[PDB]
């Protein structure tokens, strides 16, 4: 049964309600520095008492050398890393090259229209923000995917509830000139634009950063805390 | 709202989609068949809608194997259909059998295709009713089929919009001829019918068919009416129409 | 399976309601195992309690599970479980790490979700489960597919009321004696009946004992409940 | 066929490949390398037909690569091989077997030991301080079951393996044109590219 | 999906033509010197980068095709788009033709065994030796038509409008580059410079180029001059 | 080219009074080429022995497929598999592939928990059952197997008598098969222990 | 109709399952005994004209040797449920260990067959509620009750379907974990007498009992493993052999 | 048959004979073993005709579809590798093939990859492939440096052909030359071997032997 | 509430998804068959969409001594039009028998029927006629989506078809003798496509002429060809 068609408008509600539980889901951003890109969330508070050694991170990593986070329903977002994953895998094997930060999107976002258009499935409930590095390069990839299958990519942008309010600060807090040439103000950017959204909280925020040639490393709820600081005191010292 | 969809029984125990098919065929051309004495004719009306038509070409009547005869009043294309399925019907019986299909045989297997079609809310049922027959091991067989897949066997047999004065005919007919009525006789009639029943339509010119299946006259196999045999039955009908 | 105009999948939230008029089940990890805890819903002088298992199941030696919902759609959940197991068992010749099993049948509620037009299964589980990599872990997955792992949590009926109680009473380096007492606790405070009596209940641990090496899931019998019950005080 | 050898020491396991591929009538290449590694900690070395030889060590290496992006987890030599030894016992039995066998060795990061699996095309897996496949094992048994010892040094292994290949360049019919040999150990899996004199 | 109206339309096909309505302004332009597609990028915010917005593709050397719709849709169309050209090849040696390639995406088009039609539309312009220079228009509907010049997308009415005062069969590739410019400049929201509008043309020598942005901005300004004149 | 004489191997299972008795070599072989003196063949599931003799890749099989679904029989039933019970299950099992079978011979041996009843089983590679309450023999030593056991075998032995007979039994019949040996191991199951003594056995 | 036609509704419920309750309630009244040496289920033959004949409609019956059910609800949604339990006894368990499976299990696969009716596509839950009475070596005697949800749980003795809750009420007063057979058997023909409206005879009524085994209903001599099923239908006279002694 | 590819300072040299028999009897002596795969990647061919030119040319269009796919030039080593794992789908069949897949990349630089119908794929510095590779191989090896000039590369591969022409029932008729280079390749003609060994003989004083 | 499906009958009777596909006909243009004794010709008005356009291909040939005229929902005669191709191949291959138009015509009608009976399908929405020349001389054939199809000696399909479908209902006297002669045959052919023109004259793009007969295998027509029939 055709659930995703047309309207009398020429919109396809399913997914475009998708979009809304999109919006539900926490807030995720990326920005891209000069030689790294790093991707912050903020935590979901609906009860608290929570294992977090174990529960399923916001970050994922696709291969050695690409990550994906996201924002909507967690479960739908599950499938489109196992298939990336598997996928990331199998362009090694019969290419033998892992794959371009741009295949992997491609990859992901076909999933993703796949889904628009195939009768007895709803469109997926997510967003995706997919980062890292190209296999021998150095310059810094950030990519997002919609419900709706299209993607792009971007210096920096952020999906998730409140996402316009962040995005907001971005559009002005960076500049295409002097991307945070470092990886400390590139998580300070993405602290500063997520404490705009986030309110004051430590294990609120987890930030990771990911460099050229398969370094990837999430900072410790402490490492960010730092960071909430000295950002909280260049807005005290006024 | 029991009417909106097939196999739904309303409080009533009647399939609505079947009786609106049955409308279908009311709507259509009349057609008929007189069972004879060692065979059967088969008779329908042919509106001439223009002069652009070619005549005596559109053939409506149908043959199954080389034996049955079969023509039908409602949606057109339906008939076809339930005659094609007939043809793969009696194919299989012969492949299988050797002797061609009996008519009882066949009209069963008419009537449990159609049937079939009550059974599900995905199909619509038939829109067409068809009178069919032939001759065979013992005898000679009519019958008519119903959008319901409900079918008898008759002495005659009419149906399309002519079709009360028709059977009015026909019911002449047998209590007139109960010893029963050459084929000749009933290749006549038949088209007188066709021309009586012609005036619940009176208002367009047209074009009678006939065929028979007679154990005498045809060797027990269809074939239709044609040339010297065909005008004399055209004039016999115009004579008694006044 | 499809989308509210806010984003909300209908039968996913109406089956979760069906959940919340389900008994309450309890899931205490403490330091040294694993409690789990459930109140049975509907009961009779009759119901034969001592021959019963209707909200606390076995999935492997080192996995248990409690159940929150229908307890059909929960067995075919679990028969899959079970199998999940030890097919990872038979590939690998080491047991399944927990939250690989749990992970594995969340992704099939999350089908139901998305595609083929069939109603979700009305359950809601709490894992208790050990694994050589993580020790003792507890988990829970509802019908959207979506799962989490907890120190202590409940499913069922009276959540809320459950949850503060245990983000009370609770503290890191609890002990099962202990984390039993509060299981009962809560589940006394949290029943929508009389008292709390060993007929009702269903009461299972996962302790490592320091005599040994293996991992050992004891459920309960109905005599141990009852007398679980005296000690604790609830008479 | 080609040779495979493989001998775990105290804290290493090393494995020796010959470095021949011979098509029909004529060496085509003197320079293969008989093994991918699975895991930073396991290495798998192969020999058999053809096609199916590098097909399917391509494809196992694939799969382990995968468990340990989805998990964040390297599996242990014996899970990893009981995996390799299910897809062999799978195939046995297909339209078509791969013809491999295979050995595989691994530091096992939990125990804090070396593991050497071997695994023929049948599926039939076993456990072993030393062990071949094909003929390999004819030559060189008599010696390891003669030399060897648990408390041995990487450096004793080594050379333990240079008397065993002395002794199939001495009897062996086929010129396997050298060895590549390699340790996997702790700190993970090296070349000794030192083989061809050591 | 399949069900027709009153008036003898097919409803998700007439919808389907609605959300292709609310798409960047695609448009190009046939002559005899070659075919230029020029489409409008369109970015939600200038943190995205330009560049990465992908309207006019490549399917062969002799073959390109502008979009317009929900692009995403697309993406199948052009993958089999340039496997059928490909194939083409493979089979017979030899060059598909841009209508053959063209019937080939539409015969793709109405297989309503895919939930619902394509919210997209298609510029195919390309060039074969038997017809010359092509431009060809391509619904969900599974029907196509060969025009002068098109342009499809939000714009499109005035678009349409202007093309037809334009157009007049002997116009040069660099005036039609300027128009699709011009006519392009006219419907877009935002003022067009060479990060936010693509020009592209398909020739017999060269085959199918997209233009890189500095060939346009010399363009778009060349534009600037030749129209403050009058 | 036979399967079942590959790789060699041999077992051997006999009851005695109040208990019963399995035993098996160790040798994996390739032929001619002894690889491995530390296969052994038999396996339990709770208190149920299941030794399998024949081609080794299907006795590896064979013995994860055992266990899995013994594994399920008991979270389903919530008690452990009986031999009798067990037995039908390797015969159903087996059968299930009549016509491409597992090149296997396996040997059951346990005692029921409820009757006491010792009780020991074989089978063919389809699934013909064998049940005596004598002996069972299976492997490459099948004929030295019986011809030892036919002699040495008498009813009603106690556990440490029918350790000798079956030891004796395995010892001697392996001797004379090329393809058996480099050691052996033997079961001594009793209702309520079990012990395990591996022999000291020529090594060639 | 491809699509699971019982939907979870706002308030949480399944819709059709509650339905197919409801349609269970309005069934003639059934009950079960468990004893210590056995169990007893009975029913009411609710002739609907004197012209049928009573026997040809066995509402009780044998599922195992050793098991067998009687129900309350629409009796055609029972009779195929039957068959799909007689058979999976065999496929999924005498054909894989040779012995026929033991109550919990088999009621398990027949509450398995019944949640599928609650969530396959294009069907509707069977309107039915079974009790399901049975022994098996290991277990013992056990009763379990089966509903449309597939939901089943075991009892000491229960009754469904119209009388229900007069009936259980009057069984929580008589049931004592000391019962011999005989004295459920009494107390099923009493509990039955209340929600009977007419005649209340051995043409009227339908016991079966799961008890001792009987050889004599075996049909040969020689194996001695199997003594007999222990599933035994009453006749219609030792049932008033017993009524007369009321 | 005899075809070489061996890689050097300048790039890939392919050289390949042009004679096809049936039985004894000589079919053709004006064949082409060298598939034409795209202007950067060579096929050679040996073992069945069709199976070469058929899955070489059918290679041909994936890379092209790869190409647009990704806006990149395939790498010979996906390009071998499809190849290779295609002709692995079909082992058993009966496909008779070994080819060489050449290519020069600015990431890869050049590389010659050896692929079967058995399944094979190797990597490697110089391969000859047919009934006459043994002859060539003779040559090759003791005249192969890495240093050679284009010009004497061309020459060795032209005369390593020749070598295997002469001796080799089945091979000659005359040899084709390829320079395979980062800028695609060049085709340095087809060389009659009958013509060929005359003048090689005269000016290199070889084939001694034999009387002219 | 009575057109959802043409799984539907009304009360009345009638399928009203087939009648508005009927529907869909008559927003096509007008094109016009018939025949002599001896030859059989299409003409097709066709229609541009805007100035700058392609007159949409109304005459599609099926075989060398059949084709057939389209009006209404372009991709479903492309469907048909296939069909018709396969099954006169068919006749070929198999028999070496060229397919008879009535034949054609019974396939044609069986085919759009199943379209009429099934839940989920919907009816073809082109009307065609198709002409051929076989064993027994020239033919005409008018098809309906309902699966209705009639031979006519002349006729016409379309918006504002009942034109010339009386001129021709008056001419036919004078047609079906045009033996031996193509050109009037032909004349005749758009003497009566004009009765049933309004827009503007009948054009050098307007027109689109087939024809077929005795010894003249189906040809098309197109453009610079047709100017001596103006
Ligand atoms: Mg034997
Ligand atoms: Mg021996
Ligand atoms: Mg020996
Ligand atoms: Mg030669």
């Amino acid at each position: 049964r055709a659930l995703s068609i047309f309207s009398p408008d020429g919109h396809i509600f399913q997914v475009e309600y998708a979009l809304e539980a999109v919006k539900r889901g926490t807030c995720a951003v990326g920005v891209k520095g000069k030689n790294c890109v790093v991707l912050g969330c903020e935590r979901r508070s609906t009860l608290k008492l929570q294992d977090t050694r174990i529960t399923p991170s916001k970050v994922s990593k696709i291969d050695s050398h690409v990550v994906l986070s996201f924002s909507g329903l967690n479960a739908d977002s599950r499938i489109l890393i196992e298939k990336a994953r598997v996928e990331a895998q199998s362009h090694r094997l019969t290419l033998e090259d892992p794959v371009t930060v741009e295949y992997l999107t491609r990859y992901v976002a076909g999933v993703q229209q796949r889904y628009t258009q195939s009768g007895g499935v709803r469109p997926f409930g997510v967003s995706t923000l997919i980062a890292g590095f190209d296999p021998r390069d150095d310059e810094p990839k950030l990519y997002q995917t919609e419900p709706s299958g299209i993607y792009s990519s971007w210096s920096a942008q952020t999906i998730g509830r409140n996402s316009k309010t962040v995005r907001e600060f971005l559009e002005k807090n960076y500049d295409r000139k002097e991307p945070p040439a470092t990886v400390e103000e590139c998580v300070k950017l993405t602290v500063r634009s997520l404490l705009e959204v986030v309110q004051t909280g430590a294990k609120n925020i987890e930030i990771t950063v990911v460099k050229p040639d398969s370094d990837i490393v999430a900072l410790s709820s402490e490492e960010i805390n730092q960071y909430v600081t000295q950002i909280e005191q260049e807005k005290q010292e006024q | 709202g029991y009417d909106l969809s097939n196999s739904v029984f309303s409080p009533d125990g009647r399939n609505f989609q079947v009786e609106y098919a049955v409308k279908a065929v009311e709507n259509g051309t009349t057609s008929i068949g007189i069972k004879c004495n060692d065979g059967v004719v088969f008779a329908v009306e042919k509106l001439i809608t223009s002069k652009l038509l070619v005549p005596q070409k559109n053939v409506k009547i149908q043959v199954v194997d080389r034996h049955i005869g079969c023509v039908y009043s409602g949606l057109i294309p339906d008939g076809r259909h339930l005659v094609n399925r007939g043809r793969e019907e009696a194919a299989s019986f012969k492949k299988l059998y050797k002797t061609p299909i009996p008519i009882p045989a066949f009209a069963d297997r008419l009537g449990q295709y159609v049937q079939a079609h009550t059974l599900y809310n995905s199909v619509r049922p038939f829109g067409v009713s068809t009178i069919f027959g032939g001759v065979d091991k013992n005898g000679a067989h009519l019958y008519m089929l119903e959008p319901s897949g409900s079918y008898w066997g008759y002495k005659g047999a009419a149906t399309g919009k002519g079709r009360q004065s028709a059977k009015a005919e026909l019911e002449k007919l047998v209590d007139h001829h109960p010893e029963g009525l050459s084929a000749r006789e009933a290749v006549k009639q038949a088209a007188k019918i066709i021309y009586l029943a012609h005036e619940d339509n009176k208002e367009k010119d047209f074009e009678l068919e006939i065929s028979w299946c007679s154990l005498s006259e045809t060797n027990g196999l269809h074939k239709f009416v044609k040339g010297d045999l065909l005008q004399e039955a055209i004039d016999f009908a115009q004579k008694e129409i006044n | 399976t499809i989308f509210s105009p806010e984003g909300r999948l209908y039968q996913v939230e109406y089956a979760l309601e069906s959940i919340s008029h389900a008994g309450t089940a309890i899931g205490i990890m403490a330091s040294d195992g694993i409690v789990l805890a459930a109140e049975r819903k509907v009961t009779s002088t009759l119901l034969e309690q001592d021959t019963s298992t209707e909200k606390l199941y076995k999935l492997n030696d080192k996995i248990a599970v409690a159940v929150a919902g229908l307890t059909a759609d929960a067995e075919i959940l679990i028969n899959t479980a079970r199998i999940h197991a030890q097919n990872y068992l038979k590939t690998y010749n080491e047991d399944i790490p927990v939250e690989i099993l749990v992970r594995r049948l969340s992704d099939i509620k999350q089908g139901y979700t998305q595609h083929g037009g069939l109603r979700p299964f009305g359950v809601s589980f709490i894992y208790a489960g050990y694994d050589d990599r993580y020790g003792y872990q507890l988990y829970t997955s509802n019908p959207s597919g979506n799962y989490t792992g907890w120190k202590a949590i409940s499913v069922g009926a009276n959540t809320s009321a459950a949850q503060t109680l245990l983000q009370m009473d609770y503290k890191d380096d609890m002990k099962v004696d202990d984390a039993i007492e509060l299981a009962l606790k809560t589940l006394s405070k949290t029943t929508d009946s009389s008292a709390l009596t060993y007929d009702r209940l269903e009461f299972a641990t996962i302790r490592k004992g320091a005599n040994d090496g293996e991992v050992y899931q004891k459920i309960f019998k109905p005599q141990e409940i009852k007398d679980i019950l005296v000690k604790t005080g609830i008479t | 066929m080609d040779i495979i050898l493989g001998i775990r020491v105290q804290d290493s396991v090393i494995l020796a490949s010959s470095k021949a591929v011979t098509r029909g009538i004529s060496v085509l290449k003197d320079s293969d390398d008989k093994t991918r590694q699975l895991s930073p900690h396991t290495l798998m070395s192969f020999a058999g037909e053809a096609g199916d030889t590098v097909q399917f060590a391509e494809y196992i290496q694939a799969n382990i690569q995968l468990y340990s992006i989805r998990e964040d987890y390297e599996l242990s030599p014996q899970a990893v091989s009981s995996f390799v030894r299910q897809e062999l016992a799978k195939s046995i039995r297909s339209r078509r077997p791969y013809q491999v066998n295979v050995l595989i060795g691994g530091y096992d990061k939990k125990k804090n030991k070396p593991e050497l699996y071997q695994i023929d095309y049948l599926g039939t897996k076993v456990e072993l301080p030393y062990g071949a496949h094909g003929y390999s094992g004819f030559y060189t048994f008599s010696l390891l079951d003669h030399h060897y010892r648990p408390d041995m040094t990487t450096e004793e292994g080594l050379d333990l393996l240079k008397l065993c290949v002395q002794e199939l360049e001495k009897r062996m019919p086929m010129d396997f044109k050298g060895v590549i040999v390699k340790i996997v150990d702790k700190d993970g899996i090296r070349q000794v590219d030192d083989f061809q004199a050591q | 999906v399949s069900t027709f109206s009153p008036e003898g339309r097919l409803f998700q096909v007439e919808y389907s033509l609605e959300a292709i309505k609310l798409g960047s302004t695609a448009i190009g332009i046939a002559t005899k010197e070659g075919v230029v597609l020029g489409v409008e990028k369109r970015a939600t915010s200038p943190l995205l980068e330009s560049d990465s917005i992908e309207k006019i593709v490549e399917i062969d050397r002799h073959i390109g095709c502008a979009m317009s719709g929900l692009t995403a849709d697309a993406r199948s169309m052009i993958e089999h788009a340039r496997t059928a050209a490909v194939t083409h090849n493979l089979y017979y040696d030899e060059d598909i033709n841009v209508e053959s390639l063209t019937q080939s995406v539409c015969d793709l088009a109405a297989a309503a065994a895919m939930s619902r039609p394509f919210g997209v539309a298609l510029l195919i312009a390309g060039h074969d030796a038997d017809d010359g220079y092509q431009l060809f228009h391509a619904e969900p509907s599974g029907t196509f038509y060969r025009y002068n010049a098109k342009a499809i997308g939000s714009g499109s009415e005035g678009a349409q409008a202007e093309l037809l005062n334009e157009w007049h069969s002997s116009l040069t590739l660099k005036e039609a580059e300027l128009l699709v410019l011009k006519i392009l400049k006219q419907v877009m929201e935002e003022k067009l410079d060479e990060n936010n509008a693509q020009l592209s043309c398909i020739t017999k020598q060269d085959g199918f180029k997209i233009y890189d942005n500095e060939k346009t901005a010399e363009l778009i300004k060349e534009l600037k001059e030749k129209e403050a004149a009058e | 080219s036979d399967p079942s004489s590959i790789n060699g191997g041999i077992v051997v299972a006999m009851t005695g009074k109040d208990c019963v008795a399995i035993a098996c070599d160790l040798r994996l072989g390739s032929q001619s080429l002894g690889v491995s003196n530390k296969f052994e063949k038999i396996f339990h599931y709770g208190h149920v022995f299941l030794g399998i003799t024949g081609l080794a890749t299907d006795v590896t099989t064979l013995n994860e497929m055992f266990r899995y679904k013994t594994n399920l029989y008991k979270l389903k039933e919530e008690r452990a598999i009986e031999p009798e019970t067990f037995t039908q299950l390797v015969s159903s099992s087996l059968y299930e592939r009549r016509f491409g079978p597992y090149f296997v011979g396996p040997v059951v041996a346990g005692i029921n928990s409820k009757s006491g009843k010792p009780f020991i089983a074989g089978f063919d590679l389809i699934g013909c059952i064998d049940e005596a309450k004598d002996f069972i023999v299976s492997g490459t030593a099948s004929d030295q197997l019986f011809g030892m056991c036919e002699s040495l075998y008498e009813p009603n032995l106690e556990p440490e008598d029918l350790f000798e007979t079956i030891s004796q039994a395995l010892l001697n019949a392996a001797d004379r098969d090329a393809l058996s040996g480099w050691g052996a191991v033997v079961y001594i199951i009793k209702k309520d222990e079990v012990v395990k003594r591996y022999l000291k056995m020529r090594q060639d | 109709y491809s699509f699971s036609l019982t939907t979870f509704s706002p308030s949480g419920k399944l819709g059709q399952i509650d339905y197919a309750l409801t349609a269970v309630k309005q069934g003639v009244t059934s009950l079960g005994i468990k004893a210590t040496n056995g169990v007893v289920i009975a029913t009411e033959k609710k002739s609907s004209s004197p012209l049928a004949m009573s026997e040809t409609l066995s509402k009780v019956s044998l599922l195992t040797p050793d098991i067998g059910a009687v129900y309350s609800g629409m009796g055609p949604d029972y009779r195929v449920l039957v068959d799909k339990s007689r058979k999976v006894a065999h496929t999924s368990y005498k054909r894989i260990y040779g012995e026929y499976p033991p109550t919990k299990l088999l009621v398990s696969e027949v509450a398995k067959i019944m949640q599928e009716a609650t969530q396959s596509g294009g069907v509707r839950p069977f309107g039915v509620s079974l009790l399901i009475a049975g022994h098996d070596e290991f277990n013992g005697f056990s009763l379990y009750q089966v509903d449309p949800s597939g939901s089943y749980f075991p009892w000491k003795a229960t009754a469904i379907g119209k009388g229900s809750v007069a009936a259980k009420t009057f069984l929580e007063k008589r049931w004592n974990d000391e019962l011999e057979l005989e004295d459920a058997i009494h107390i099923a023909l009493l509990t039955l007498k209340e929600s009977v409206e007419g005649e209340f005879n051995g043409d009227t009524i339908e016991l079966a009992i799961i008890g001792d085994e009987n050889p004599d209903l075996l049909g040969y001599t020689g194996i001695p493993t199997d003594k007999g099923p222990r599933f035994r239908k009453l006749t219609s006279q030792e049932i008033n052999d017993r009524l007369e002694a009321l | 048959t005899t075809t070489l590819a061996f890689r050097f300072q300048g790039g890939i040299i392919v050289a390949v004979d042009s004679r096809a028999t049936a039985g004894n009897w000589v079919a053709s002596q004006t064949v082409k073993k060298v598939i034409e795969i795209n202007p950067f990647l060579l096929g050679t061919m040996a073992g069945g005709a069709a199976d070469c030119q058929f899955w070489e040319t059918w290679l041909g269009s994936q890379c092209r579809l790869h190409e647009l796919r990704e806006k990149e030039r395939i790498s010979v080593a996906a390009a071998s590798k499809i190849l290779s794992n295609l002709v692995y789908q079909y082992k058993g069949a009966g496909l008779s093939m070994g080819t060489m897949i050449c290519g020069y990349t600015r990431k890869e630089g050049p590389t010659i990859y050896y692929v079967d119908s058995d399944g094979t794929r190797l990597k490697g510095d110089i391969f000859c492939v047919g009934s006459g590779q043994t002859f060539a191989y003779g040559v090759l090896d003791s005249n192969y440096k890495w240093d050679l000039s284009v010009e004497d590369a061309l020459y060795l591969g032209k005369r390593s052909i020749l070598a295997a022409a002469h001796r080799d029932a089945y091979s000659g008729g005359s040899v084709n030359l390829y320079h395979v280079t980062e800028d695609g390749w060049i085709y340095h003609g087809n060389h009659d071997v009958g013509e060929l060994f005359w003048k090689v003989k005269e000016e290199e004083g070889s084939f001694n032997n034999v009387i002219g | 509430n009575y057109d959802g499906d043409t799984v539907t009958f009304s009360p009345t009777g009638r399928l009203f998804q087939v009648e508005y596909a009927l529907e869909a006909i008559k927003q096509g243009s007008v094109t016009v068959g018939l025949r002599s004794n001896t030859h059989a010709v299409l003409v097709a008005l066709k229609r541009n969409a805007d100035e700058l356009s392609s007159y949409q291909k109304k005459i599609i040939k099926c075989d060398e001594h059949m084709g057939l005229s389209l009006a209404g929902l372009a991709p479903d005669a492309r469907v048909l039009s296939n069909y018709l191709r396969q099954q006169c191949n068919y006749s070929s291959l198999v028999f070496n028998r060229k397919l008879a138009v009535e034949r054609a015509g019974h396939l044609l009608c069986d085919k759009a029927q199943k379209n009429t009976q099934s839940a989920g399908g919907r009816p073809y929405g082109v009307g065609l006629l198709i002409i051929g020349y076989d064993k027994s001389g020239a033919h005409l054939l008018e098809f309906q989506p309902s699966g209705n199809v009639t031979e006519l000696y002349g006729t016409a399909i379309g918006a504002r078809s009942q034109g010339a479908k009386t001129y021709l209902e008056r001419t036919l006297d004078t047609f079906i003798k045009i033996d031996g002669n193509p050109d009037e045959l032909i004349k005749a052919g758009v003497e009566a496509i004009s009765q049933s023109l309004r827009d503007e004259s009948l054009t050098v793009d307007n027109l689109s002429i087939a024809i077929v007969g005795k010894d003249t295998p189906f040809t098309i027509y197109d453009g610079e060809a047709v100017a001596k029939y103006i």
